[PDB]
């Protein structure tokens, strides 16, 4: 089992920290949601390969920019997140997340993901963003928005309800065992 | 960590850790605020076993088992002394204060009403005088340390087997070199997201919301001073590289 560090990135209202306490605990919490997350190795086995994968996540440091970046030495793989009930945290990806992103870490991949999926077909959310002449995300939203920003590829997930969150995280291993 | 406070911080939420016939007696508004200011004390306690690794396991087995050169310990592990004192006293005030709250006849239910003072008084003054200071100082060392250990991992033999010897335990799982070093630069900006959320929950009385409101400004302006004073540190580079940046 080779060793792998993989790095979270996103707006604080993406979802990020959610995300990694749901795969690391395969549960969403039933009596308590953890205001942070401290790190995690998880042992994952994609494509008949053994991998140790350590998370580490970015909230907390989004306002200090000499602080954040020491998240992203050896980074082997970048989650770069934004929530589809969020508009505004997508629009924050290609001229913020991905400069920064690419300048510290070239090279590595980067998959975009778009959480909170269960939010889109959501009542209270699609009247809320209406006010502000919004909508949620749509797919092929986020698909373009990978492609233009040189993303490995596009996933999307809900932590609230665990879909798709372990295929993401199967996939970002993937992407850090290649050349 | 002692296997005391362990026991006492075993659950995951003040909700598991206190007798369900205590809970019951509480509020749901008093349950959510001491579910998050447990899992400060919890994190917090975890952050100081954290700095016992990297000054008892890693560099004191170190010194006492490697013929390293000298300046290559306090190298790999900058401030980790200082950062040690600076946590170990901060976790005591917690737990103590946590300890005077406990009922009698009790070892595990208590609701801790005043944490605002606590946390005013951590982030200002002369401590917060040196808790910029040292995260100023490791946070600037950070990149230093992670090349000189990556240096010697790679080419000294006794050094590679030393650490692949203290990291084999399934405890040390998360707790390499280079995972501690990065689990306590992230420590600073843990603080505001776990008062914001305290302070969610401390409206109940006005002076604790007061506290708790010019507590998490304190913090905020201690980790903007370490941000603006760090600058890393790189071996070899010339002054010139420096003078021009
Ligand atoms: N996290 C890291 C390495 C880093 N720091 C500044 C730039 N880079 C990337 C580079 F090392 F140049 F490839």
């Amino acid at each position: 089992a080779i060793r792998k560090k993989l790095v979270i990135v996103g707006d604080g209202a993406c979802g990020k920290t959610c995300l990694l306490i749901v795969f690391s605990k395969d549960q969403f919490p039933e009596v308590y949601v953890p205001t942070v997350f401290e790190n995690y190795v998880a042992d994952i086995e994609v494509d008949g390969k053994q991998v140790e994968l350590a998370l580490w996540d970015t909230a907390g440091q989004e306002d200090y920019d000499r602080l954040r970046p020491l998240s992203y030495p050896d980074t082997d793989v970048i989650l770069m997140c934004f929530s589809i009930d969020s508009p505004d945290s997508l629009e924050n990806i290609p001229e913020k997340w991905t400069p920064e992103v690419k300048h510290f870490c070239p090279n590595v991949p980067i998959i975009l993901v778009g959480n909170k999926k269960d939010l889109r077909n959501d009542e209270h959310t699609r009247r809320e963003l209406a006010k502000m002449k919004q909508e949620p995300v749509k797919p092929e939203e986020g698909r373009d928005m990978a492609n233009r920003i040189g993303a490995f590829g596009y996933m999307e997930c809900s932590a609230k309800t665990k879909d798709g969150v372990r295929e993401v995280f199967e996939m970002a291993t993937r992407a850090a065992l290649q050349a | 960590s002692m296997e005391m406070d362990e026991k006492d911080f075993a659950a995951d939420s003040w909700s598991l850790a206190v007798d369900s016939s205590f809970l019951q007696q509480h509020k749901k508004e008093v349950m959510k605020q001491q579910d998050v200011i447990y899992e400060l004390i919890q994190t917090e306690l975890h952050h100081v076993r954290t700095l016992k690794i990297m000054t008892r396991l890693f560099r004191t087995g170190m010194l006492e088992e490697l013929h390293l050169e000298p300046g290559v310990v306090q190298g790999l592990f900058p401030c980790v002394d200082e950062l040690s004192d600076i946590h170990t006293r901060f976790l005591s005030q917690l737990l103590e204060r946590r300890r005077q709250a406990l009922c009698p006849g009790s070892t595990r239910n208590f609701v801790i009403h005043r944490l605002g003072d606590l946390l005013i008084s951590q982030f200002s003054g002369p401590s917060a005088e040196q808790m910029c200071k040292t995260y100023s100082e490791f946070c600037s060392r950070h990149s230093k340390a992670l090349k000189l250990y990556k240096e010697l991992y790679a080419r000294d033999k006794r050094f590679q087997q030393f650490i692949r010897k203290v990291t084999r335990p399934a405890v040390l799982k998360r707790h390499g070199v280079q995972e501690c070093i990065l689990l306590v630069t992230q420590r600073i900006t843990k603080y505001p997201l776990l008062i914001s959320r305290i302070l969610q929950h401390s409206h109940g009385i006005e002076e604790e919301r007061q506290d708790l409101t010019t507590a998490l400004g304190l913090v905020k302006e201690l980790l903007s001073n370490v941000d603006e004073g760090i600058y890393q540190l790189e071996k070899g580079a010339r002054l010139q590289e420096i003078y021009n940046r």
